[PDB]
C-alpha cells in the first residue's frame, strides 16, 4: 500500500495571456487504468468538468469553452499527466486538481490557478 | 375438546377472508376487470392508508401494563436459537453466505399474525387468545422488523466498499452520503469519490453521478444514517410509534379516545382487513405462476415454514415453561403463512424475491389444512 | 330542542366523512401519490364492488311489510308535481328542449341519501329516522332510477332516426339493433341499412359499420331492448333484485341468515362508506377547477337542490299530512347535496355533464353549513 | 314520398365467359347523393363489396380480384347505374343488389345472379 499519495504543481500568479503547465504525478498504487481529469471550481457552486485522458486517446471530452485549445500529455509508464494551458484568459481563477480513476475517483486539493 | 361445534367457528372466522381473495384472482384472470396498471393503484392504497391505520387501532387497544411476560419470553427465545445456529453456519463454512441468512431467518420465524393470525387465533381458542396475538404484533414492528432492516442495509453497504475499494478500503476514516440517496443497490450511478487527507487516509463521500474492510467505527455510521433514512419514509413505524404512546397513557389514568376522533381512524380501519386480502389476490394473478421458483425449493420453503418453526418452538416453550393451551396456543401461531412484510422487503433489495413469492402466495393457500391438523392432534 | 348535546351528535356523524376526502384530495393535489391512471383503478373498485354491496346490507334489512305508507308517499308526489312542470313547458313554449328537462329533474329531486343520508339524519333524530332514509333508497333504486335510463335512451334514439331518416321515417314498420351494440350514440360508426319491402315499407337494422316519426309500436319497442341490455350489465340491479328478494322471505318465517353467508358480505361492505368518500375526493383533484361551469350556473345548480328542492316538499308532505318531526325529516332530506348517480348517467351521455359535476362536488362542501341551518330553524 | 321504389333487372343463368347487365332504376327520393354500391352474397357468411360510382367519379374502389374490368356507368338526370361485368368466371352465383346512399343506406333484394 505505502501511502498512496497525489502530488501537484504547477500554480502561481501569471498575466493574462500566456501559458502554464500543470501536473498530477500519482504514485503507489494498483493497476491503474486512464480516466484522468481535471476540473475547475470558483468559491461559487455548479462546477463543470475540463479534460480527459482517457482508455487510449481515441476521444477526449473537453469543455464547451475551451475546444481545442488544451494540450493533455500521458506518460504510462511515468503515470504523470499534464495539462497544458493556451492564451490565458483571465477568467482562470478556480482550483484546477485531477480526479484519477482506480474504481473510485481519487483525489487532492493542492493548486494555485490564478492569472490577472 | 373438537366438537363439531368448534369446527363451524373456524370456518366463520376464515371462508370469508378466501372468498375477498378469489374474487380478486378472478378479475384480472378469468374476466379482466383490471388492467395491471390499476391493479398498481389498489396494492398502493392498501400499502399506505388501510394496513397502517389497520395496525393503529390493535397496538392502541393493548394494555402495555397487563401482557403476558412468560408467553412473551417463549417467542424471544424463538429468534434467538435459529438467529444462533445461522451464525454457527456462517462462520464454520465455506458455502454459507449472508444472502441465505436473511431468507432462513424470515421463512422459519416470521409469520403473518396480523391479517390471519388475529381472525383464527379468536375462533380456536376465544377472546383471550386473539389479545396474546396483538402483544406478538407489537414485538415484530417494534423489534425484528428493524433487525432486518440492519441486516439488508449492512449487506448492501458491504457490497459498494468492497466492490470499489478492492485493495485501499483499510485506510478510509469517513464516509459521507449525499441527502438525494435513500439507497446504494444499483439504481443510480453511484459516483463515489475519495479525498487524501495529508497522512494518506482516505475520506469517502459518496455522490450521485450524472448523465480488508474499513474499521468498525466507520461501518457503524454509515449504517446509523441509513437505516434513519429509510425508517422516517416508512408508513408502519409511525402507526407503532403514536400505537404505543397512546396506549401507555389511556391504560395508567383511564383515558378514553373520544369519539369526533376514534370514528375517524376506524372508517378507513374497517376497509383494512377485507382490501389486505384483496390486494393478495392480485399478486397471485400478475405472477406467471403460483408456484414461481420451482418445485425443488418451493417443498423448502413450505418445510422451513410448517415443520421448522413449529419444532423450534416446542423446544422454545417448553424450555421457559407453558403448559396447558398456553402451549397450544403457540405451536400454532408459529405454523401460520409467511408474512407480507418479509415479501416488500426481498423485493425492493432482490434477495431471493421468489422464494419469498411462492410462500406468501403458495403458503395461504395450503395453510388451513395444516392449522386445522395441527388442532386436531394437540386437542387430541 | 337544539341543547349543545345535540350539536355534538351531528358532528361525530359528519367529521368522518370529511376527513376521507381531503385526504384524497390532498394525495394528487399537493403531495403526489396516486398517478392519474392510479386513481383510475380505486374509483373502479368503489363503483363495481363496494358500493354495490353497500346498499345490498340495508335493502336485505329492510322490512317490507312495515313500511311507512304515509312517508313514503309523500316523496312520490313531490317528484309528481315537478316532473308535470316540466310537461308544461316543454309544450307551450319553444326553447324548452329534452335535455333540461333530464337535468332539471334530477338536480331538484335526487339527493345522496345512501352514502351521507343515512349517518347524517340517524344523528340528529334518532334510530327511527336512519330506517326511513333505507326505505327511499329502496324506491330510488327500483322506480326513480330507471325512469331515468328511459329517458336517456328515448333520447339517444331520437337523435339517431331524427337525424338519418329526416323525409321517410314515418313509413319504418321494425328496427333490429345487433348485438354489438350496446349505445347507440357516436362512438362506434353505426352504419344503419333499409330494406325496402313490397308495399314500399322499410325495414331498418342498425348494424356497426367497418373501417315526422315512426309509428309509437314502433319506437317502444327499439327502446325496450336497449334498456334492458343496459340493465343486465349494471351492477346496481344486482343489488336490488336480491335484496328485496331476500328481504320478504326473511320478514315473514323469520329466518335469519347464517353467519358464514353474513360474514362474506360485510367483509367488504365495510370497506364501503370509508372508500365511498375517498373515491369522490379523487374526482374534484382530477377536475381543473372545482366550480367547473362558471359562477353563473354554479349559482342556479345550487339554488335547485337548496331552495327548489325542499319547497316543492313542503307542498307535498303537508297535503299528504304529516306533522310534528316527520315532517322535518322530510324537509331536510330534500336539502341533502347531489347524488353520484345521475353524475354517472351525465358523463357517459353527455348531457351537461359540467354542471352535474359541480353539483356533487361543490355541493358536498356547502352542504352541512345549509343543513344545519334547516336544523335550527325548524326545531326553533 | 309516393311510396319510394327500388327495381333491378339483369339476372339470368348464362355460360362462364360471357357479358351481363345489371341495372338499379332508383326513383321517389329527395336529394340523391351518388353513393352507389353492389356487393355479392353466397349462402355462406362473409360477403364482399364490388364497385362504387360514388360522388364525382373520381375513385372507384374496385374489389382485389375483379380490378379493372367491371364498367360502371352513371346517368344522374336518369338515376340509374348499370354494372357490366365482362369475361365471366363460374364463381359468380352470389346475389347482387344496389346499396343508394341518401344517408341512410336502402336496397332492394331481387337479382338471378348465377352462371355455368
Amino acid at each position: 500500500s505505502s501511502q498512496v499519495q497525489l502530488v501537484e504543481s504547477g500554480g502561481g500568479l501569471v498575466q493574462a495571456g500566456g501559458s502554464l503547465r500543470l501536473s498530477c504525478a500519482a504514485s503507489g498504487f494498483p493497476v491503474n487504468i486512464s480516466w484522468m481529469e481535471w476540473y475547475r471550481q470558483v468559491p461559487g457552486k455548479e462546477r463543470e468538468w475540463v479534460a480527459a485522458i482517457q482508455s487510449t486517446g481515441s476521444y477526449t471530452w473537453y469543455a464547451d469553452s475551451v475546444k481545442g485549445r488544451f494540450t493533455i500529455s500521458r506518460d504510462n509508464a511515468k503515470n504523470t499527466v499534464y495539462l497544458q494551458m493556451n492564451s490565458l484568459k483571465p477568467e482562470d481563477t478556480a482550483v484546477y486538481y485531477c480526479r484519477v480513476k482506480v474504481g473510485a475517483y481519487y483525489r487532492g486539493q493542492g493548486t494555485q490557478v490564478t492569472v490577472s | 375438546m373438537i366438537t363439531a361445534a368448534d369446527f363451524y367457528h373456524v370456518m366463520t372466522a376464515m371462508v370469508p377472508l378466501y372468498v375477498a381473495m378469489i374474487l380478486a384472482y378472478g378479475s384480472v384472470k378469468w374476466w379482466k376487470i383490471f388492467t395491471p396498471d390499476q391493479c398498481s393503484g389498489i396494492n398502493r392504497f392498501v400499502a399506505l392508508f388501510a394496513v397502517p391505520l389497520l395496525s393503529f387501532h390493535f397496538i392502541a387497544a393493548n394494555n402495555p401494563y397487563a401482557m403476558n411476560l412468560r408467553f412473551l419470553a417463549a417467542d424471544s427465545l424463538q429468534k434467538v436459537i435459529v438467529l444462533s445456529l445461522l451464525f454457527l453456519w456462517c462462520k464454520l463454512s465455506r458455502n454459507g453466505s449472508l444472502d441465505w441468512t436473511i431468507t432462513l431467518f424470515s421463512l422459519s420465524t416470521l409469520p403473518n399474525t396480523l391479517v390471519m393470525g388475529i381472525p383464527l387465533l379468536k375462533g380456536m381458542y376465544g377472546n383471550f387468545s386473539g389479545d396474546l396475538m396483538v402483544q406478538i404484533v407489537v414485538l415484530q414492528c417494534i423489534i425484528w422488523y428493524t433487525l432486518m432492516l440492519f441486516l439488508f442495509e449492512y449487506r448492501g453497504a458491504k457490497l459498494l466498499i468492497s466492490e470499489q475499494f478492492p485493495d485501499t478500503a483499510g485506510s478510509i476514516v469517513s464516509i459521507h452520503v449525499d441527502s438525494d440517496i435513500m439507497s446504494l443497490d444499483g439504481r443510480q450511478p453511484l459516483e463515489t469519490e475519495a479525498e487524501i487527507k495529508e497522512d494518506g487516509k482516505l475520506h469517502v463521500t459518496v455522490r450521485r453521478s450524472n448523465a480488508v474492510m474499513p474499521p468498525t467505527s466507520v461501518m457503524t455510521r454509515l449504517i446509523l444514517i441509513m437505516v434513519w433514512r429509510k425508517l422516517i419514509r416508512n408508513p408502519n413505524s409511525y402507526s407503532s410509534l403514536f400505537g404505543i404512546t397512546w396506549s401507555l397513557i389511556s391504560f395508567k389514568w383511564n383515558i378514553e379516545m373520544p369519539a369526533l376522533i376514534a370514528k375517524s381512524i376506524s372508517i378507513l380501519s374497517d376497509a383494512g382487513l377485507g382490501m389486505a386480502m384483496f390486494s393478495l389476490g392480485l399478486f397471485m394473478a400478475l405472477n406467471p405462476r403460483i408456484i414461481a421458483c420451482g418445485n425443488r425449493r418451493a417443498a423448502f420453503a413450505a418445510a422451513m415454514r410448517f415443520v421448522v418453526g413449529p419444532a423450534v418452538m416446542l423446544v422454545a416453550s417448553y424450555a421457559v415453561g407453558l403448559r396447558g393451551v398456553l402451549l397450544h396456543v403457540a405451536i400454532i401461531q408459529a405454523a401460520l403463512p409467511q408474512g407480507i412484510v418479509p415479501f416488500v422487503f426481498a423485493k425492493e433489495y432482490n434477495v431471493h424475491p421468489d422464494i419469498l413469492s411462492t410462500a406468501v402466495i403458495f403458503g395461504m393457500l395450503i395453510a388451513l389444512p395444516i392449522t386445522l391438523l395441527y388442532y386436531i392432534l394437540l386437542g387430541l
